[PDB]
C-alpha cells in the first residue's frame, strides 16, 4: 500500500517562497507508470491541480499559476517537493500531494490520482506567528445522576492554522466534537473542542485534550477536571 | 586529412528531427574512425547492410550520410530494407539494396513529457509510397473523399501528419527511439571519409 | 481548456434515498472522466475512473455512467456516512481540471440540541479575558438561534459562532457559542445564559450560571 | 580566433529569481558548439548546459539553456542560494583551433545599496622596525561590489604601490570588503606627513576620504 | 575523468611540464586541449592537439612558451611550458572532447606555483584602531606558500571578522590581512589577539593589536 506523507511550514510570508514536500512510503519513487503531482484547495473553493512530474526529470505546470511553480524530485530520498514563489493571499489552501496514474498506451484511460496526502495548510501573510493558549471547559457541577454531561478545551488565540486536538493519546474520539476555528476581531484564531461523556465517569475517569500547533512548535495537555468549589 | 567526422554534432543532438522531416548530414573529408560505435554500449539496435562493422574502420568512401529522427520501438524494425509500415511507406524508405547501418536507442528519458511530448510527427497519410531516401515535408490537406478539401480541416479531410504520445508511462514499443543511419556511397571520385 | 460544471451546487437527501449528481464538459471527452469523495478534513478520495468503472474498495451502492459530454454519479441507497462534497475530473486534455463540487448534505428526522454553557476559567480570568461557551450538541436540521443574555440584557456584536460539518454516523450537527467579554466588564454582572431555539424544541431552552456561584 | 562575450557583468538577483545570462559570438556557429560552465571560490569549473540547449548529467532542471549562431542564453527558472556563482560560456568544435572562453558573470544576492564603512590603518611601530610600511584601507560591508580606492601622500595620488583583495559576498547580509594596501619603504614613509585613502562608491554621494597624521 | 600530475612548484625562468592521462585507450577519437586559471581569475585557453596525427594549435599570447604532445601508447596528453613568470601561477586543466558526442571531459586540475620556492612564516604585523564602531585587524605578510588560518580570540570573536584572500607579491611571497569591527567603547576594556597559523612552515604567532 502506497502512502504519501508531507510536510512543510504552514506560513509563509507574502512576496517569499512557498515550500513543501512528500514522502513516498511502501513504494519506491522512480515508478515507470506513474506521475508525482500537486493539488491545492482554496478554503471554501474548488481542487485546482498544480502540476504534475516523472522521476525521471519531466514536468507538466498549469498554466493559469503562470512560470512560478517548480517540482523537483529527490529519488535518493523517496521524495518530490513544490515550490511557488511570489506568493500572495491568493495563494492560501490546502495543498495535497497525490499520485497519478500514467497511460501505457497512446489514448488509454488513465490520469487519475490514487493516493493522496493528508493535506497540508499553508497561510500566506506578514503576521506573526503565536501558538495557543489552552483553558478547560470543565462539566457543570449540577450535571445529572447518571446521564451525560460535557467537558472541553479552548484553543484561544493562534496564528496560522491549524490546530490539531485529540483526547486522551487518541484513546477518546466516541462523541468529540473539534469545532473549526473562528477568525477573531485581534486577528488570531480561536476554537473549542468537546466531547461528552458519563456524569459517572467524571470522578474515576482523567480527561486530557492534546493540543499541536506545529507553526509555533507547541504542545499543550491540558487535563480538564470538575471544578472545585 | 586529420580533422575528425563530426559524429558528436549528430548522435548528441540535443533534439532531432521528426521522422517525416528527418534530418540528414553531410560527412566529407574527414577520418571517420568506427571503434566506439561498435564499442559503445548505449545502443538498443545496431544492425548493418551491404557491409561489416568490423572491416570498416579499413574502408574508403566518396561520402557518408547521416540521417536522423524520432519513431517508437515497434517501429524500429521498419528501419530496415524491405519493410512496410506507415514509417517504410510514408516516412523514411530505405532501398533494397542499402549498404549501410542502422543504430538506435531509446530517448525515453529525454524526448518523453509527464503531459505527452508531442513535438515528434509522423506522417499518417500519402497518395502513394515514399520511394528510397525520398522526404515529404508537405502538409497538405488529404482528400480522402470526392468533395475538394478548400485546405479546411474537416470529414474526408484530414491533416496528413500525426503526433506521437511520447509520456514516460508509455510502454516499450510506444516510448521513443532516436535513430542515426548511416549510409556509405562509393561514387567515381576520390574518397573523402575512410578512417581507423 | 476544458471547463466541467456540475450541477447541482447542493442537495440534501434522505437516508434511502436515490442521489444523482450530473457533471457536463464544455467538450466530449469521451469517457475520460473520474469520480471523487471529499470528506471534510480529509483528501478526495478516489471513486469511479474511465466514467463507470468502480475503483477497488467503494461500495456497490456507488457507480457512474455517461459518454461524451454529459456524465451522471448515482448513490442508489443514501447512507449516513456519504454526506460529503462529490467532484468529477477530466483527465483527457491537459490542463487538468475539476468540476465545481456537489455538497451532499443527510435529511434525517429532526433532533434537539443538547445545551451546555461553561464559564470562563478561572486561569483565563487571569489573562484579562473572559470567554463563555455555549454549547448545542447533536442537533439536525443544521439551523439554530443562540441569544446570550447577561443578567437578562440581550448581548449582540460579541459572540461568534462555529458549527461541525455533519456528523458521519448519526448525520447531526454540532454549535458553539463564544461571548468573549473583558475580565473587568464580566465582573460587572451576574447571571450568564444563552436561550437556544431549534426545530427540534417546543419551548427556549436556557442554559445558565451565576459567576462565582458554585 | 572567435571572440565570446558574456553580460552581464555582474548579475544582481535576489533568491527565487529568474535569472537570465547571454553569450554572444563574434561570428555564426558555422561547425562550432557551446557549453555552459558554473565556477564557485575555491572549485574548479563545472559543466551545467552543452550543446546549446542540452543539461549535463546532475544538473537541476531549473537550469536551461537556447540560442543559435551569435546569441545564446542561460536561464535559470529560479534563483537557488547554491547557485550564486561566476558563469562561463566557452565554444568548442571538432578541431583544436576553437576553443575559446567568455569573460564570466557573476551572479550574487541582491541587497539594497549599501555605502562602505571607511577605516584607514597606519603602519604599526614593529613593521617600522623592518624598514617597510603598509598602510591599509578598509572598505568594510557595501554593496554592489564594484568600488574605487585612490591613494593620496600629501595631497599626490598614488599609482602602482597599491593591491587589492575583496571578499566573498557575505551569507548574512550580502554585502562585500575590501581591503588596499599601500606599500611605501620606511624612507619614503617618513618623507610625507598626511596619508589618506579616498573611497568612491554608488552608495556615497561624493568620495570618503578618511585620512590621518603620521605621528598624532 | 582525465587524471593530470601532481602539484608543481617553479623559479622564474624554468619549465614545467603536466601530464593528462586518458582513461584506457580512448587517445585517438580526441582532441585534447589546455586550459589554465589564475587564482580568482577566468579561464584561458593555451592550446590542442590530435593525438593521432600529433597535429597541434596554440593561442598566440603563448606561441613558442608552449609545447603540447602526446603519446598513444600510454594515452597521456603532455603540456610544457617554459620561461615561467610570476603570471603563471595557476591551476591548469586538460580537457577534451568525443568523435561520437559533444561532451566535455575535464581533469582534476594541476596547480603551478612559479615563485622564489622556501618554506617561511608570515611575520604579523598589527593594524591598530584609530583614536561608535571601530576597526582593527593584523597583517600577515610575506609568507610561503599557502593557506594560512587566522581566528580571533581563539575562535571566541568572529562576528564582523573579515580574512581577505591572499595576493601574491611580486616578490614571491603572500600577503593576507585579516580585520575585525568593534564597538568603539570595547576598545580599552577588551584584548583582541589573532591568531595565525602557517602549517607549512609550522607557524603560530599569536599577536594582541593595541589601541596606540
Ligand atoms: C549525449 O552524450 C552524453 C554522453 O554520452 C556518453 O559517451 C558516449 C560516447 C556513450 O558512451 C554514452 O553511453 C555515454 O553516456 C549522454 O550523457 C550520458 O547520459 C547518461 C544517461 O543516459 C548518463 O548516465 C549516468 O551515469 C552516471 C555515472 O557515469 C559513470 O560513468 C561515466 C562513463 O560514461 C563517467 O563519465 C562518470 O564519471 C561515471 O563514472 C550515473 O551516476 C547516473 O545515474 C547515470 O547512470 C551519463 O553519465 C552521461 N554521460 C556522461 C559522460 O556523464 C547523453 O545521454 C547523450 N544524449 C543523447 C541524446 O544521446
Amino acid at each position: 500500500q502506497v502512502q504519501l506523507q508531507e510536510s512543510g511550514p504552514g506560513l509563509v510570508k507574502p512576496s517569499e517562497t512557498l515550500s513543501l514536500t512528500c514522502t513516498v512510503f511502501g513504494g519506491s519513487i522512480t515508478s515507470s507508470n506513474h506521475y508525482w503531482v500537486w493539488i491545492r484547495q482554496p478554503p471554501g473553493k474548488g481542487l485546482e491541480w498544480i502540476g504534475s512530474m516523472y522521476y525521471s526529470g519531466s514536468t507538466a505546470y498549469n498554466p493559469s499559476l503562470t512560470n512560478r511553480v517548480t517540482i523537483s524530485v529527490d529519488t535518493s530520498k523517496n521524495q518530490f517537493s513544490l515550490k511557488l514563489s511570489s506568493v500572495t493571499a491568493a495563494d492560501t489552501a490546502v495543498y495535497y500531494c497525490a499520485r497519478q496514474i500514467g497511460p501505457k498506451r497512446p489514448s488509454q484511460v488513465a490520469d487519475w490520482f490514487d493516493p493522496w496526502g493528508q493535506g497540508t495548510l499553508v497561510t500566506v501573510s506578514s503576521a506573526s506567528t503565536k501558538g495557543p493558549s489552552v483553558f478547560p471547559l470543565a462539566p457543570s457541577s449540577k450535571s445529572t445522576s447518571g446521564g451525560t454531561a460535557a467537558l472541553g478545551c479552548l484553543v484561544k488565540d493562534y496564528f496560522p492554522e491549524p490546530v490539531t486536538v485529540s483526547w486522551n493519546s487518541g484513546a477518546l474520539t466516541s462523541g468529540v466534537h473539534t469545532f473549526p476555528a473562528v477568525l477573531q476581531s485581534s486577528g488570531l484564531y480561536s476554537l473549542s473542542s468537546v466531547v461528552t461523556v458519563p456524569s459517572s465517569s467524571l470522578g474515576t475517569q482523567t480527561y486530557i485534550c492534546n493540543v499541536n500547533h506545529k507553526p509555533s512548535n507547541t504542545k499543550v495537555d491540558k487535563k480538564v477536571e470538575p471544578k472545585s468549589c | 586529412h586529420t580533422n575528425l567526422c563530426p559524429f558528436g554534432e549528430v548522435f548528441n543532438a540535443t533534439r532531432f528531427a521528426s521522422v517525416y522531416a528527418w534530418n540528414r548530414k553531410r560527412i566529407s573529408n574527414c577520418v571517420a574512425d568506427y571503434s566506439v560505435l561498435y564499442n559503445s554500449a548505449s545502443f538498443s539496435t545496431f544492425k548493418c547492410y551491404g557491409v561489416s562493422p568490423t572491416k570498416l574502420n579499413d574502408l574508403c568512401f566518396t561520402n557518408v550520410y547521416a540521417d536522423s529522427f524520432v519513431i517508437r520501438g515497434d517501429e524500429v524494425r521498419q528501419i530496415a530494407p524491405g519493410q512496410t509500415g506507415n514509417i517504410a511507406d510514408y516516412n523514411y524508405k530505405l532501398p533494397d539494396d542499402f549498404t549501410g547501418c542502422v543504430i538506435a536507442w531509446n530517448s525515453n528519458n529525454l524526448d518523453s513529457k509527464v503531459g505527452g511530448n508531442y513535438n515528434y510527427l509522423y506522417r499518417l497519410f500519402r497518395k502513394s509510397n515514399l520511394k528510397p531516401f525520398e522526404r515529404d515535408i508537405s502538409t497538405e490537406i488529404y482528400q480522402a473523399g470526392s468533395t475538394p478539401c478548400n485546405g479546411v480541416k474537416g470529414f474526408n479531410c484530414y491533416f496528413p501528419l500525426q503526433s506521437y504520445g511520447f509520456q514516460p508511462t508509455y510502454g516499450v514499443g510506444y516510448q521513443p527511439y532516436r535513430v542515426v543511419v548511416l549510409s556509405f556511397e562509393l561514387l567515381h571520385a576520390p574518397a573523402t571519409v575512410c578512417g581507423k | 481548456d476544458i471547463q466541467l460544471t456540475q450541477s447541482p451546487s447542493f442537495l440534501s437527501a434522505s437516508v434511502g434515498d436515490r442521489v444523482t449528481i450530473t457533471c457536463r464538459a464544455s467538450q466530449g471527452i469521451s469517457s475520460y472522466l473520474a469520480w471523487y469523495q471529499q470528506k471534510p478534513g480529509k483528501a478526495p478520495k478516489l471513486l469511479i475512473y474511465a466514467a463507470s468503472t468502480l475503483q477497488s474498495g467503494v461500495p456497490s451502492r456507488f457507480s457512474g455512467s455517461g459518454s461524451g459530454t454529459e456524465f451522471t454519479l448515482t448513490i442508489s441507497s443514501l447512507q449516513p456516512e456519504d454526506f460529503a462534497t462529490y467532484y468529477c475530473q477530466q483527465l483527457n486534455s491537459y490542463p487538468l481540471t475539476f468540476g465545481g463540487g456537489t455538497k451532499v448534505e443527510i435529511k434525517r428526522t429532526v433532533a434537539a440540541p443538547s445545551v451546555f454553557i461553561f464559564p470562563p476559567s478561572d486561569e483565563q480570568l487571569k489573562s484579562g479575558t473572559a470567554s463563555v461557551v455555549c454549547l448545542l450538541n447533536n442537533f439536525y436540521p443544521r439551523e439554530a438561534k443562540v441569544q446570550w443574555k447577561v443578567d437578562n440584557a440581550l448581548q449582540s456584536g460579541n459572540s461568534q459562532e462555529s458549527v461541525t460539518e455533519q456528523d458521519s454516523k448519526d448525520s447531526t450537527y454540532s454549535l458553539s457559542s463564544t461571548l468573549t467579554l473583558s475580565k473587568a466588564d464580566y465582573e460587572k454582572h451576574k447571571v450568564y445564559a444563552c436561550e437556544v431555539t431549534h426545530q427540534g424544541l417546543s419551548s427556549p431552552v436556557t442554559k445558565s450560571f451565576n459567576r462565582g456561584e458554585c
